[PDB]
RNA sequence: UUCAUCUAGACAGCCGGACGGUGGCCAUGGAAGUCGGAAUCCGCUAAGGAGUGUGUAACAACUCACCGGCCGAAUGAACUA
């Protein structure tokens, strides 16, 4: 009924864990249960991945919706086909994420990011990527982002 | 009483408005019995006391529950503060409508305290909170005046947080106040307690002083502000020097000076004070010294007998109106039958509804009187009634039984008052039955009367110890008593473990050693020693029974070869619960088994029998190719399964999902050399041998153990499970209550003691509960003396008189 | 360490002949994500260098042979301080510095500058908190479910610090007593300096 | 003895900051720097570890690396006997 603000990390395209909201939203009133299917409402293309669900909660009324943040973006614009849970311990996912993906990554974080140009932001979630652990253009996020600094993969300012 | 009439506590009783039944509930050691016997102090294990107090005109009018007359009669209940004993407590609440909280003032809210609340609470009962031990805190933490009121608003508030937070959201304002005259402090061992709203009587008597606005100035930040007669609400700094509260100054004052002047042994000053407070001597009372002189006048000046009655009368509700919203919380029917109506009602000409919870002891074995409470209608002695069992259906043929009572009786301070009817809503006993109730029940005369719910208590019997006899002809007086102490004690249970050992199941070790206790001199009279409980394991092969087993009839004329299997634990799962059951037909039975489980359907026809007894999760395959005389052989083959499924090859336990492939069969011609004889010992040896070559190993039972605690305790059920191998499942908060739930699989080798670990390592604030509920397989091979599992195998083959070797597959197999 | 300390020595150089104007701020109590959001907002307008007090006095006292006038900074030169350089509206470079002022969580130790007080409002925080209260001795009730002070409580006395239990109470109702964000000392700029009034 | 820091302010001490992406990749019932495996990135930077410890069920909240404010001339470490 107010400016209540939450932030929940799911799994997309599925309901939260009883203990991951339900303690929390239900204080006020809310049943958790038709929250829960809110984050499947906004999470549908984040499928399959832990993305950060921010919850304006007004009136009985939560406003679920998927916050941009540097691993989900990445691995969702790689659409990461679809991951075996029961594959394996510490599961991989490298791909090939194209320089378009990521300069359109860092336009979604700009507002929030703290550079001061576009290629500030676009290193940022090269630096992000190499820890989800991808391969930006068949080459180490690391060297992409010397690239960019030694003046070889330029960044549009705009 | 001492007496005073049988017909007028019958009469008395037959008034259900001016009825107040109530139970004392507190910490361990708050001082609920001493309160108790002060208010039984006047009137000249849980049995019911009751209390008779008269009242005037003005104070019964300001009762805000619908009741005609001057006198009262309170129904109270001692309940018990050990958590061990948290199940008889939920008896008294089930019993009664009214809570008397007694609080320690030096100790505060403790952890049963917080216990006791939460089932009153959650059984709809209305406290009302006293404050004890006052003089304690006088005498030994020497509160000036202002700590003393900080602790008394510290002990309201926390009892508010349990109140606002357990609370259902079908009253609400039950929360408790001094200002209302909810909250009463005093000292039950000297015998002197107050209200401020029995206070604010006091002073009106002398000023005039309005008493419905003397409730919100007595209390909280209000001020006299002496010097000028003005009520002040906060301390404005008194234009400098800032004042004291009214509760202070006018409540706490009058009692400190008192306390001051008679322990400083000021006996010029003494006299002085208790002639301004019209208070009464006696003979031989002028010549006392302290500590005895102050017990007289507090007692004297605020009479702990008078104002806890009254605290009783105003504000705990009367049956008619509780019922109102508690019979659909009782009545697990619908909400709109005639009985549950009648419930409401509190009607006593409507059928009969009275719920049976204690079998209170006779001093004769075996006679244990029927304690309960009339819901609806009226009982009379030597009328037919109707006894529901627990699991009593009206729909078909139940725990119903059509017997009649012998005698209503009263009960009081442990002696028993026979009348002859006993209108609705009061507490009564039954003379006649306990060889028709085990436990519980309602007694009833309606055709359409569905038993009220079961009672459900926050405790469960999680300590298990083994018993049984030193003396062995002297085993049907244990299992005599067992049983008699089965049914005395209503949270105690005995049954028999697996393992054919006599199993006494308590809350926790206090109240298991009490039943023990009873169990040694009272209830069986004959010395008993106690062990751990044996844990009963199974037997379970994890590979392909790497070679073909081979065993050799002793006239060698006939041989056996077969193979073991791990039978998947979803498809052992189905036959134990009735899916896969062997009295179905076959090729109907096996489609199910093959389609619905992933197993070859030829195999699922080709059943010969389950192990052991027949219906036993464990297979028997026929994968034999054509060969002649197997059909002759079959009976044989299936005995000695129940055999070698009953007693397994490791140390003689029972087989689980074990399957045995029977490749090839050599028999001979004659019938008379594959009899019974050649076939049964054959086929158990190369079942002996096709187990031990398939990897074998043992499975152990596994609780599933839910936890309710606090969230500042749930670190302790970790660090307890995290040690006795528990797998933590799953969490889960109760919507506005902090109250964590923790589901885990703790192992029963390692689950004796448990609840005694638990409740240390979170201070007593967990309640575990635990049944059975599967079998894991230890990875560790029991056969290697020094492994996890090999030391339970060697450890039972000691116990059981067997060699500490196992005999190897080299036994029972016959080279070939 | 002297190649990268000759490094600012080059980066104040060409700050302090390319920005006329300079602003000197005094960043005492002053977080890092104040600062990363004060350069934000100066981002483009201007640029925040800061240093450490006798790396710069040297610096400029050696870049005294190009740049003479730049003599009168050194004297203000001390405690935490920063320069903001820029070629912009000064007023309007200075109200954005000034007015980024973040209200800073209570903090345990922090010397107290005035009464901070718990006034009687509706809380709106859960029963389970009254632990917090009870601590700090404050009366409350629970009214409508919420933790609701009856009368006014001094938490903290004036002068006294915050202890960890009146932080802790505090940090829960947000009752944050002291603010901080970049102060202003001086401004040089055309080859004077000159207070920020 | 060797290697370092130091008037471009060293060590100690007192006080201020110790961020953003980001709840980095994960499995884990839960793990958000701090049960763990692998990876030790980028921006803002005077400076901040994908975190040295306390702490949490996990968050939170403290603390230290790192940089500053004060002071002002020396100091630290590892070794040798
Ligand atoms: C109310 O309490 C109930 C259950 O809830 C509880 O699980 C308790 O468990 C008893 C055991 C039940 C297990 C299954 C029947 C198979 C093996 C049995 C046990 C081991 O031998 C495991 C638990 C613990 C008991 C051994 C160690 C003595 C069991 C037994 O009765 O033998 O049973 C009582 C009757
Ligand atoms: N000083 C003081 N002691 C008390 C009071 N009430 C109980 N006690 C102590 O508590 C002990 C037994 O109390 P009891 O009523 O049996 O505790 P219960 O288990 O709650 O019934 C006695 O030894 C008393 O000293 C009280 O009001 N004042
Ligand atoms: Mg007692
Ligand atoms: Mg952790």
């Amino acid at each position: 009924n107010e400016v209540k603000y939450l932030y929940l990390r799911a799994v997309g395209g599925e309901v939260g864990a009883s203990a991951a909201l339900a303690p929390k939203i239900g204080p006020l009133g809310l049943s958790p249960k038709k929250v829960g299917e809110d984050i499947a409402k906004a999470t549908k293309e984040f499928k399959g991945i832990k993305v950060t669900v921010q919850l304006k909660i007004q009136n009985r009324q939560a406003a679920a919706s998927v916050v941009p943040s540097a691993s989900s973006l990445v691995i969702t614009a790689l659409k990461e086909p679809p991951r075996d849970r029961k594959k394996d311990k510490n599961v991989k996912h490298s791909g090939n994420i194209q320089l378009d993906e990521i300069i359109e990554i860092a336009r979604q974080m700009r507002d929030k990011s703290f550079g001061r140009t576009l290629a500030s932001v676009t290193k940022e979630i090269l630096g992000t990527a190499q820890s989800v652990g991808c391969r930006v253009d068949f080459k180490n996020p690391h060297d992409i982002i010397e690239g960019i600094n030694a003046g070889e993969i330029e960044i549009p300012e705009n | 009483m001492v007496a005073f009439t049988v017909d007028q506590m019958r009469s008395l009783m037959d008034k259900v408005t001016n009825v107040r039944n109530m139970s004392v509930i507190a910490h361990v050691d708050h001082g609920k019995s001493t309160l108790t016997d002060s208010l039984v102090q006047r009137a000249g294990k849980s049995t019911a006391i009751s209390l008779y107090s008269e009242m005037s005109d003005e104070d019964v009018k300001e009762i805000k529950q619908k009741t005609d007359g001057n006198s009262f009669l309170i129904n109270l209940i001692d309940s018990p503060g050990h958590v061990d004993f948290s199940s008889e407590v939920t008896a008294a609440l089930r019993v009664t409508d009214g809570a008397l909280v007694v609080v320690d003032t030096i100790e505060g809210v403790c952890v049963q305290t917080e216990t006791v609340l939460r089932q009153a609470l959650g059984e709809r009962i209305k406290p009302v909170v006293v404050i004890n031990k006052v003089d304690r805190a006088l005498l030994e933490l020497q509160v000036s005046k202002e700590d003393l009121y900080q602790t008394f608003a510290r002990t309201v508030e926390s009892v508010n947080v349990i109140v606002s937070t357990y609370a259902d959201e079908v009253l609400g304002d039950v929360q408790v106040y001094p200002a209302r005259g909810t909250v009463a402090f005093g000292s039950g061992l000297h015998g002197w307690a107050f209200t401020i709203r029995q206070f604010a009587t006091r002073y009106a008597k002398k000023f005039g002083v309005d008493k419905a606005k003397m409730m919100d100035r007595l209390w909280g930040d209000s001020f006299f502000n002496p010097k000028t007669k003005k009520w002040t609400n906060k301390d404005t700094d008194a234009e400098g020097k800032p004042l004291e509260r009214a509760f202070n100054m006018f409540i706490l004052d009058p009692i400190f000076r008192l306390f001051t002047a008679i322990m400083n042994f000021k006996k010029d000053e003494i006299p002085v004070l208790l002639e301004k407070l019209e208070i009464v001597l006696k003979g031989d009372e002028k010549d006392l010294e302290g500590k005895a002189l102050l017990k007289v006048v507090m007692r004297k000046f605020l009479p702990a007998a008078d104002a806890l009655l009254e605290m009783i009368v105003l504000h705990l509700p009367s049956p008619v109106t509780a019922q109102a919203y508690r019979a659909e919380q009782l009545y697990e029917g619908p909400a709109d039958d005639a009985n549950c109506i009648a419930i409401k009602n509190c009607d006593p000409k409507a059928d009969l509804m009275l719920y049976v919870s204690k079998m209170v002891p006779t001093s004769d074995k075996g006679r244990f009187y029927a304690f309960g409470r009339v819901f609806a209608g009226t009982v009379k002695s030597g009328q037919k009634v109707r006894i529901q069992g627990p699991n009593y259906v009206p729909g078909k043929k139940d725990d119903l039984f059509i017997k009649a009572i012998q005698r209503v009786v009263l009960m009081m301070g442990r002696f028993v008052e026979p009348i002859d009817d006993c209108p609705a809503g009061n507490i009564i006993g039954l003379v006649g039955i306990d060889q028709f109730l085990l436990k519980t029940g309602t007694l009833t005369t309606s055709e359409t009367a569905h038993n009220m719910k079961v009672m459900k208590f926050s405790v469960s019997p999680v300590v298990q110890v083994a018993v049984e006899v030193k003396n062995a002809n002297d085993l049907p007086k244990l299992v005599e008593g067992l049983k008699r102490l089965s049914k005395s004690d209503p949270c105690v249970l005995t049954y028999m473990s697996e393992s054919g050992e006599h199993i006494v199941a308590g809350t926790g070790e206090l109240h298991l050693e009490i039943c023990l206790q009873d169990l040694e001199h009272d209830h069986a009279g004959v010395p008993l020693k106690i062990s751990p409980p044996v844990v009963a394991y199974r037997e379970t092969v994890e590979s392909e029974s790497s070679q073909t087993a081979l065993s050799k009839s002793p006239n060698k004329h006939n041989r056996i070869y077969l193979k073991a299997e791990p039978i998947d634990e979803e498809v052992s799962l189905a036959i134990e619960n009735g899916i896969i059951n062997p009295r179905d037909d076959f090729k109907a039975r096996a489609r199910i088994m093959a389609d619905d489980y992933g197993w070859d359907v030829t195999d699922a026809r080709k059943i010969w029998c389950f192990g052991p007894d027949g219906n036993g999760p464990n297979l028997v395959i026929d994968q034999t190719k054509a060969v002649q005389y197997l059909h002759e052989i079959k009976d044989s083959v299936v005995a000695a399964f129940q055999w070698a499924t009953k007693e397994g090859p490791i140390f003689g336990e029972e087989m689980r999902s074990v399957r045995v492939n029977i490749l090839d069969v050599t028999l001979h011609a004659d019938a008379i050399h594959r009899g019974g004889g050649q076939i049964i010992p054959t086929m158990r040896r190369a079942t002996y041998a096709g187990f031990l070559l398939a990897d074998p190993k043992i499975q152990e039972p596994v609780f599933l153990v839910e936890i309710q605690c606090p969230e500042q305790a749930v670190g302790g059920i970790y660090s307890v499970l995290n040690k006795k191998r528990g797998q933590v499942v799953s969490e889960e908060q109760r919507p506005g209550t902090p109250l964590f739930t923790v589901k885990a699989y703790l192992p029963v080798n390692e689950s004796f003691g448990f609840t005694g670990e638990l409740r240390q390592a979170t201070g007593g604030q967990a309640f575990p509960q635990m049944v059975f509920d599967h079998w894991s397989t230890l990875g560790s091979d029991p056969l290697d003396p020094t492994s996890k599992a090999g030391e339970i195998v060697l450890a039972a083959r000691k116990r059981h008189g067997m060699k500490e070797e196992v005999p190897g597959w080299q036994e029972y197999y016959d080279k070939l | 360490i002297r190649e990268k300390k000759a490094e600012y020595f080059a980066k104040l150089r060409e700050y302090l002949e390319e920005y006329k104007s300079l602003f000197v701020v005094g960043v005492d109590n002053v977080s890092s994500q104040q600062m990363h959001e004060v350069r934000k907002e100066l981002r483009g307008r201007a640029v925040v260098l800061m240093g450490k007090n006798t790396m710069v006095r040297r610096a400029i006292r050696g870049f005294l042979s190009d740049l003479p006038d730049f003599e009168k900074l050194l004297p203000f030169v001390k405690g935490n301080v920063g320069f903001v350089f820029t070629n912009e509206p000064l007023t309007e470079i200075k109200n954005v510095i000034v007015s980024n002022r973040v209200a800073a969580p209570a903090r345990a130790g922090a010397v107290a500058p005035e009464d901070i007080w718990v006034r009687a409002v509706n809380t709106g925080m859960e029963p389970g908190k009254t632990s917090f209260f009870q601590a700090l001795g404050v009366p409350t009730k629970i009214a409508r479910g919420t933790i609701e002070i009856v009368s006014d409580v001094k938490v903290v006395d004036a002068g006294n610090k915050v202890g960890q239990s009146e932080a802790s109470l505090l940090n829960l109702l947000n009752i944050s007593p002291f603010t901080f964000g970049l102060t202003v000392v001086q401004v040089y700029d055309n080859g004077q300096v000159f207070p920020s009034s």
